[PDB]
């Protein structure tokens, strides 16, 4: 089957209806009748724990808050209440068809008020240049949701080589996302250019946040 | 039984279906095989064929079967249903089909119900059930359906009467409707405002002494006696008022009559081959059953047919809207019937004269009589009442043989409901019949499948929810319906294919007829013959034809509004020659003086009012106000003029399959869907009436979740892309490589003026002063009528009203033919005094002072709808017919030795056109609306192309009549036989859908998942520069060549065509009543005096200053004999093919052609960079110029293959079109093997060495000591890899990792293990692909049952 | 309860065949089938295969049929996965999970997870680079500071701010790949008066090379 599990990231608050959809090209009803659609929850830094087995039946030791339902190619896991333990990525998994394919993943994220990323420029330091390398970074912090595009521009001209993406899991303290963007450059490449900027484009603000710096000790 | 070698694969012409690929647990192909050597119905005196005897003869002679193919393409057993002796599969207690993977389906020993009367039918479509891979919906049609094209049942033309003084053609019944002297008192009486100032307003109702501003008071009232002894009674009905009647043509009143087509029993009226009752009676013999074929090729009981489920056409006509029982009627009721009848125009929304295919009488009910409503009564008050059941019944919209079996095909499963969306119609399409899928049949099965219910809902029902926001393409399209479902969408259905989960019903569709939306004036019928023939169902051109001078200002005026009590020619300001110049400004004073005094009174007090507002407008205005244009509100079509004969738009529809599976079987309609039983109820009726309780017809509105008509573009941007679209006839683009703003025809054999694009054509007029108001610096397009400024050298950005209406000279002009006078309104303290003459002082002239300087078909004014002629309806029609290459072009030069259109006869550069715009031979009347007819002439015949290059052109074209000659022109399709029904099987390539429309593989690229800023469509046309592809394009039956449009493993759409029919037709044309040409449309001679292009007897010398006035067509104004020959598109095709050269490379004249779509880049169709000051029209136009070949030779555009990678619209590359020598009657398309007529090398599911160990080879004791369930995983259903070698022969060459053993049937009690040996076929061959059964594992197949025997 | 203890986070060079144990307790190993699943860091789970330990019978998916080999040892009730010729895409967390077939429970009780990375990188000491803003954060009332750890291996690294005393606004980041190497970048948000007056030092502890770097970030004359 062509495995599709929507949404990739489901925004839901505490104690709301978190419906995770798993959709199929054709029905995954097994030969023995029992449709092997299983919903697993993977807490951050934890093993994927099964919650829903055989489409609808609830796993042992699993709260009633989870309930799978569907037939044929449609399978929705509905969560009546979303607690802190519900935090994690949700996988729909078909076992009636080989290969046993897991869903793309659905990270239940606490839905807080959308915030703009706290983009902060950080020039490479002298000890990095003396080592023969130069990695300019700029830190993003406290933004919601995760779908934010970050663009790197050298002296105004956009570049994509050396673009590095690094994010953070939703913290338990205040449920914020943080993003680290780094450009890997050699020494000669770094000393050959004047100004740099990152152009993190978040839906919170109409215009992308403009954060720039210059290497002439501005 | 086993193979039948005398049967070869064949393609169902209705759906382009030849084989159903089968990927999964039941793999292979379900191919349609037939005795392709059988002549069919005695074909290879035009005698009629009795349907019963023809069916018996075809059963006795033609042989049809379902050939099962294993996954590798090896031809397994045939399923010859006539020779088959099937058995209903047994079922267990849970209702599932008793089916062992090796014993097959448990056969009950009894054939399916009414099988003996069904066996002789024909498999023409297979749909595998996703819920059950072994379950298939096999569509059965009578053998006669398959060979209906051989019956040559052409649509009959009306008989003449014989010499005619009207100059009509093809039996056209045209005569200027005359004022009824007896019914002269029935002229609508103007009603003055009941409050507030005399003046000298002789232009608002005051004939000579009234002088008041009077609106025509339409009073339709009940009688005072409210008792129901004679039910509701009428004492006044101004809708019944018919002061203009059908003229007495030589004593007999010229009238649309069924007997015009002849008497059913040498003009033969086109009846359907079988009535809908004739199919409902003897459903097994004559309907398209849906046999549920349970198929397991490698099991002992391979075949099991459970249900038959005749697709009863009455099961669909039962769900027809009640208004469809009276289709010569519409919710405009009696006034509209009378208006169209006296105009010699088909009445109602679906007239059998326009669409005989959906009427059991066909052309024997094809008239405006017997509408199910009282029309011809001595008392006008009694007219318009619904005729009782005991009275003479009307001819309902039905589903007769042609229409039914056009609506038969493209089976699409969903859950327990199989939806037969219908075919493209070609299985029952004649040259001039347009049988189409009127709706979706549905065999809804229960969970068990034992019992099924067959229903059918018209596409009007499913599309009632259509709105503008449901399309990313053209808005205001004539797709809107009303509660009566007057809009009858009938689709040449490509198929209902699933891009994932959204049910894409694509193909082409008949939108609401816009061509006859503008009703002609009663005394202008004999002038605008083409619009008369379109109106009366003769000219089956759905395309809006530019005949605008003879239009009424509006089509919604009842006949009472047509004649004024004065001696004026028409009843202006309510009813006069359409002239947007003469329209009233919707300013506060004019609206409050002409509309407001009666806008509140409209409808109230049983009296509507026709305002003294001069409601005039061009093609786009007529379409906007009186076509069923799509609005933001579903079912909001207050005005469905009629329906398109043939499909008039490209179409695709994201339907909700969940609704379609769950939609009601018997559709319950309320009184709102019924036409009002009387004229009073119709008068006081509301367009949007809430559905009655207990009715489910409104549940079908959400069926069409979304739709598209090809390109996801605004109208004018679509026009630009259409101008980039090559005309497939010669491959030359409709824009004629016009460089837009970069062309030399802007004010500053390579490039010419463009057909549908106005960009770079005419002048860059600022519309600020135009109609009193971004800046919107719009291109006038060709046919510009810009007034010269007082300076003289600078043309103004508009047309002065005095110039356009002839009041600069202050008699019998084309500007004010109805003697309209300038009207002004002075607001002297809420006393809105209307007065004749110019505005002067503080009075506000009712007329627009500055008008859009283009009244021609090229008129594209987004700032001014009333002057716009390019409308989204016409743009969709032009797009469809340009893909077909069948857009009519008006020509008055036949291309003969004398009537030759030379290159010097035509000019394109603004340098030549500014001094003399007649050099650009734009008809501005008669030609197809929304295009530049000289540009279409150049695109088709390339007169200027060949003149500049060196003259091989056909010489066909329109030339402006000079001196005193009259352009006795006619529209001609350029000879291309592609029909809007030439719609191939729908296929899914990734997120896109694709089907061959005509010679163009249409790819809806961002329809299912719309992408912002994309064109919405990749067009892949046959390369006419290639001789083979050109011959395929120029085939009299070019769709008979089409075989399939399968999406290959690379995601590209390979459309295989059978060129053997093309070559046979070419040979019969080289060796040898409307002509039997599919695009032979009964065009009429558009006669325009040269004086119509010389309006000057000062500041506007443009020939197109006024609407081009035609002359009253007479017998002297007939077509030229060679021009009349051009009305046979075979003649235009012959001329164009002579122009194309005769290289005719018979090396070895390939009998088939697989046209694979180009690899479209991510930028193919993308405007995101293009759109990101300049208008989107200009940006897209310049982008298409950037894709034109930067810069004749046998008058065929060389396939430079530029822009196909960026625009997505282009012709087939030479590599993209592979010429295969073998003929292709049909295609067998297994997931691995593509076989042309089943021949060719069968695919390899894996090496022949890997084989199941024979029972003796495996020990049977150690293998079956431990339980069978422990010897494999009971969930993967796979034998453990440690046990695969001990079941099958694994050679050292073959990696055991490549092999899995799918467990099919485990029985621990008997201890039998039954496995499907599956080899891993890598996709494109890391370790990704598909585990596909190894059919070479055993002689039986990929499955083997190891049991202790 | 049914308990699964796989092998610990295993460091392996490409092309080296290593075995991931899966200790099973609380149930009969033979009865219920041990499935192995791959979860590449940041992407979805991928069912490597299953092995019935009663007969040791393996059924892999073809995406892992030739890459990983499943074996079981019934004497110690341990499942195994010999990943043959580990390559870059075979850098993931590998889960063993017992599966019931009486109740149609595919997997359910999964092992803690064996995080396997195949980068052919030595135990490179963490190169800590102080990160200080020029004037963007100084003008802002909420000054952000950072510390970039370049050239280190493997994933386990203890990066804290001021020996854990400074924890408010701390946003540590996981490392990424560039030319077969790992690099993270820790962040912290402190009030304007805190920097540069207060000593903001990032303590990077790498529990693989005994390299503890207490890097104090300083303004470089800007």
């Amino acid at each position: 089957v062509l495995m599709t599990q929507t949404p990739l990231s489901l925004p839901v608050s505490l104690g709301d209806q978190a419906s995770i959809s798993c959709r199929f090209s054709q029905t995954i009803v097994h030969s023995n009748g029992a449709t092997y659609l299983e919903w697993y929850l993977q807490r951050p830094g934890q093993s994927p724990k099964l919650l829903i087995y055989k489409v609808s039946n609830r796993f042992s030791g699993v709260p009633d808050r989870f309930s799978g339902s569907g037939s044929g190619t449609d399978f929705t896991l509905k969560i009546s209440r979303v607690e802190a333990e519900d935090l994690g990525v949700y996988y729909c998994f078909q076992g009636s068809h080989v290969p046993w394919t897991f869903g793309g993943g659905t990270k239940l994220e606490i839905k807080r008020a959308d915030a703009a990323p706290t983009v902060s420029i950080f020039p490479p330091s002298s000890e990095q240049l003396t080592s023969g390398g130069a990695s300019v970074v700029c830190f993003l912090n406290n933004f919601y949701p995760k779908d934010i595009n970050v663009k790197w521009k050298i002296d105004g001209s956009e570049r994509q080589n050396g673009v590095l993406n690094s994010w953070t899991d939703q913290d338990s303290k205040d449920s914020t996302y943080s993003m680290s963007s780094t450009l890997t450059l050699t020494k000669d490449e770094y000393e050959r250019h004047n100004s740099y900027t990152c152009e993190a484009t978040h839906k919170t603000s109409t215009s992308p946040i403009v954060k720039s710096f210059n290497r002439n000790e501005c | 039984n086993a193979i039948n070698p005398r049967l070869t694969p064949w393609t169902y012409r209705n759906t382009s279906f030849s084989s159903l690929p089968l990927t999964g647990e039941n793999p292979g192909a379900w191919a349609l095989v037939r005795d392709n050597s059988a002549k069919g119905i005695t074909a290879g005196q035009q005698t009629t064929y009795d349907p019963t005897r023809t069916e018996a003869a075809l059963t006795a002679s033609t042989t049809f079967a379902l050939r099962r193919y294993d996954l590798a393409g090896r031809a397994l057993y045939d399923l010859d249903f006539s020779k088959l002796n099937p058995q209903t599969p047994t079922r267990d207690q849970t209702g599932q089909i008793t089916f062992n993977p090796f014993g097959g389906f448990g056969l009950s020993g009894a054939a399916p119900q009414q099988w003996n009367e069904v066996k002789n039918k024909v498999p023409v479509e297979v749909a595998q059930d996703p819920s059950n891979p072994y379950r298939f919906a096999v569509l059965l049609v009578p053998r006669s359906v398959v060979y209906y094209e051989q019956l040559q049942r052409g649509l009959g033309l009306p008989q003449q009467r014989n010499t005619s003084t009207t100059g009509a053609m093809f039996g056209l019944k045209v005569k200027n409707a005359e004022a009824d002297t007896a019914k002269s008192n029935e002229k609508l009486q103007g009603a003055e405002a009941t409050g507030s100032g005399s003046g000298q307003s002789t232009q608002r109702g005051g004939s000579s002494g009234d002088t008041k501003v009077k609106a025509l008071k339409i009073e339709v009232k009940k009688k005072s006696d409210s008792e129901d002894n004679g039910q509701l009674q009428l004492e006044k009905n101004d809708l019944a008022n018919a002061p203009i009647k059908r003229s007495e043509e030589s004593g007999q009143s010229v009238q649309l009559k069924a007997d015009d087509f002849g008497t059913a029993l040498s003009p033969t009226p086109w009846r359907p081959w079988l009535a809908t009752e004739q199919i409902h009676k003897d459903l097994p013999k004559w309907s398209a059953s849906i046999l549920i074929l349970y198929d397991a090729p490698y099991a002992r009981n391979r075949t099991a047919i459970d249900r038959v489920d005749h697709l009863d056409p009455k099961a669909m006509t039962a769900n027809y809207p009640p208004s469809w029982r009276t289709p010569k009627w519409n919710h405009h009721g009696l006034w509209d019937w009378k208006a169209r009848d006296v105009l010699l125009q088909t009445t109602g929304f679906f007239n059998p004269r326009r669409h005989p295919e959906w009427f059991d009488g066909g052309q024997t009910v094809a008239d405006n009589e017997k509408t199910g409503f009282d029309v011809d009564n001595s008392e006008n008050t009694k007219q318009g009442f619904q005729k009782e059941a005991d009275s003479d019944k009307s001819a309902p919209i039905a589903l007769p043989f042609e229409a039914y079996f056009a609506n038969i095909g493209n089976l699409t499963w969903f859950g327990q409901a199989l939806l037969v969306f219908g075919g493209n119609g070609h299985v029952t399409k004649s040259a001039h019949t347009a049988p189409l899928s009127i709706g979706v049949f549905r065999v809804r099965y229960n969970a068990t499948g034992t019992s099924a219910t067959v229903t059918g809902w018209p596409y009007a029902l499913l599309f009632s929810g259509m709105v503008n926001k449901q399309t990313d393409g053209l808005k205001d399209l004539p797709f809107n319906n009303n509660r009566w479902f007057e809009y009858v969408p009938r689709m040449a259905v490509a198929g209902a294919k699933f891009v994932g989960r959204e049910l894409v019903l694509a193909g082409t569709i008949t939108m609401g007829d816009t061509a006859t939306v503008p009703r002609l004036l009663y005394d202008e019928l004999e002038s605008n013959l083409n619009l008369v023939a379109q109106g009366q169902g003769l000219l089956r051109e759905d395309l809006q034809l530019f005949t605008p001078y003879g239009w009424a200002n509006r089509p919604d005026l009842p006949i009472g509004a047509w004649s004024s009590s004065s001696s004026s020619s028409h009843n202006a300001p309510y009813y006069f020659h359409n002239n947007p110049d003469w329209q009233d400004r919707p300013i506060q004073n004019v609206v409050d003086a002409f509309i407001k005094p009666w806008e509140d009174k409209n409808g109230k007090d049983d009296a509507k009012y026709i305002y003294p507002y001069r409601y005039s407008g061009m093609w786009a205005w007529q379409v906007y106000n009186w076509s069923n244009k799509l609005t933001d509100q579903p079912l909001s079509a207050d005005f469905v003029n009629e329906n398109a004969y043939q499909p008039n738009s490209l179409f695709a529809a994201i339907l909700n399959p969940e609704l379609l599976a769950a939609l009601p079987d018997k559709v319950k309609y309320g009184k709102e869907n019924e036409f009002a039983a009387n004229e009073y109820e119709r008068f006081n009726q509301k367009l949007t009436v809430a559905p009655t309780q207990g009715t489910n017809w409104s549940h079908f509105s959400p069926t069409l979740s979304r739709f598209s008509t090809g390109f996801n573009l605004v109208g004018s941007v679509l026009d630009q892309v259409l101008d980039y679209v090559p005309w497939i006839g010669n491959g030359y683009r409709y824009g004629n490589n016009h460089r837009g703003v970069d062309d030399i025809t802007a004010p500053q054999s390579r490039s010419f003026l463009p057909t549908f694009s106005n960009i770079g054509v005419g002048l860059k007029a600022n519309v600020q002063a135009t109609l009193g108001g971004a800046n919107l610096q719009l291109w006038t397009g060709a046919g510009w009528r810009n007034d010269k400024a007082s300076s003289g050298q600078s043309d103004e950005n508009h047309t002065k009203f005095t110039s356009a209406t002839g009041m600069d000279q202050q008699g019998t002009s084309a500007g004010n033919p109805d003697s309209l006078k300038q009207d002004n309104i002075s607001k002297s303290g809420d006393s809105l005094t209307t007065q004749d003459g110019n505005a002067i002082d503080q009075q506000e002239a009712t007329n627009y002072t500055n008008l859009p300087p283009n009244l021609t078909p090229t008129a594209d004014w987004p700032n001014a709808l009333s002057f716009t002629n390019k409308n989204n309806a016409q743009r969709a029609q032009l797009f469809l017919r340009g893909l077909l290459g069948s857009i009519p072009v008006l020509v008055n030069r036949s291309g003969s030795d004398s009537n030759k259109f030379q290159a010097t006869d035509q000019k394109w550069s603004y340098t030549d056109l500014h001094s003399d715009q007649t050099k650009l031979n734009l008809p501005a009347y008669g030609e197809v609306n929304g295009l530049l007819n000289p540009a279409l002439v150049e695109t088709y015949f390339g007169n200027t192309r060949a003149g500049g290059s060196g003259t091989s052109s056909p010489g066909i074209g329109f030339k402006i009549p000079e001196q005193n000659n009259d352009s006795k022109a006619t529209l001609i399709t350029p000879g291309l036989a592609w029909t809007p029904q030439d719609v191939g099987n729908l296929v899914v390539s990734g997120t896109t859908v694709s089907f061959q429309l005509g010679g163009w593989l249409v790819t809806f690229t961002d329809f299912v998942k719309p992408r912002a800023g994309y064109l919405g469509l990749q067009l892949t046309g046959l390369d006419a520069s290639d001789a083979t592809q050109r011959a395929l394009i120029w085939a009299p039956r070019p769709w008979a060549a089409f075989r399939g449009s399968w999406v290959n493993r690379l995601g590209r759409v390979e459309s295989v065509w059978d060129l053997k029919g093309v070559w046979a037709d070419q040979a019969q044309s080289d060796s040898q009543a409307l002509p039997e040409h599919p695009n032979a449309l009964a065009f009429q001679v558009s006669v325009v005096e040269a004086s119509a292009y010389k309006p000057n007897t000062s500041t506007n010398s443009s020939p197109y200053l006024h609407l081009v006035k035609p002359k009253k067509v007479t017998q002297s104004d007939k077509l030229d004999d060679d021009l009349k020959n051009l009305l046979d598109p075979n003649q235009v095709r012959t001329k164009l093919r002579q122009s194309f050269g005769t290289d005719h490379s018979t090396q070895p004249q390939p009998q088939s052609l697989k046209t694979t779509t180009p690899v479209f880049g991510t930028s193919s169709g993308n405007l995101s960079s293009v759109l990101s000051d300049l208008s989107p029209v200009e940006k897209v136009s310049g982008w298409l110029v950037g894709q034109l070949p930067s810069t004749s030779t046998n008058n065929l555009a060389p396939n430079t293959n530029t822009g196909n990678d960026v625009v997505g619209v282009g012709r087939l590359s030479e590599s993209n079109a592979a010429k295969m020598n073998d003929d292709v009657d049909g295609i067998v398309r297994t997931p691995l093997a593509e076989l042309l007529d089943g021949e060719g090398q069968t695919a390899d599911t894996g090496p022949q060495s890997v084989k199941f160990k024979s029972p003796d080879q495996i020990d049977f004791n150690r293998l079956f000591t431990h339980p069978v369930t422990d010897l494999f995983d009971p969930v993967t259903m796979l034998v453990y890899d440690q046990y695969i070698p001990l079941f099958i022969d694994i050679p050292a060459s073959v990696n055991p990792k490549m092999v899995r053993l799918k467990v099919l049937s485990f029985d621990t009690n008997e201890q039998s293990l039954g496995l499907r040996l599956e080899f891993f076929k890598p996709d494109q061959d890391p370790n990704n692909g598909d585990f596909l059964p190894l059919l070479t594992a055993s002689s039986q197949g990929p499955q083997t049952l190891f049991s202790p025997f | 309860e049914v308990q699964l203890q796989q092998s610990g986070p295993e460091l392996v060079k490409p092309g080296t065949s290593m075995k991931i144990s899966c200790k099973a307790s609380g149930y009969s190993f033979t009865g219920y089938t041990m499935n192995w699943v791959k979860q590449s860091h940041g992407k979805s789970l991928e069912w490597i295969g299953l092995i019935n330990p009663y007969n040791g019978g393996t059924n892999y998916n073809q995406k892992f049929r030739g890459t990983a080999t499943l074996t079981v040892d019934k004497s110690s009730s341990t499942a195994y996965m010999e990943l043959l010729s580990l390559t870059s895409e075979d850098s993931a967390v590998y889960y063993c999970a017992r599966s019931n077939y009486a109740y149609d429970l595919l997997m359910d009780y999964w092992g803690q997870g064996t995080s396997v990375t195949v980068s052919s990188a030595k135990t490179t000491p963490p190169s800590v680079y102080p990160l200080a803003p020029g004037s963007a954060a100084q003008t802002n009332s909420m000054v952000t500071l950072g510390c970039l750890v370049k050239g280190y291996f493997p994933e386990p690294v203890t990066v804290t701010w001021n020996s854990g005393s400074l924890s408010s606004g701390v946003h540590t980041f996981p490392a990424v790949l560039q030319s077969d190497l790992y690099t993270l970048s820790s962040s912290v948000t402190v009030p304007s008066s805190t920097w540069p007056s207060e000593t903001v030092t990032c303590n990077v502890a790498h529990p693989a090379s005994s390299t503890k770097v207490d890097k104090k970030i300083v303004p470089r004359d800007c």
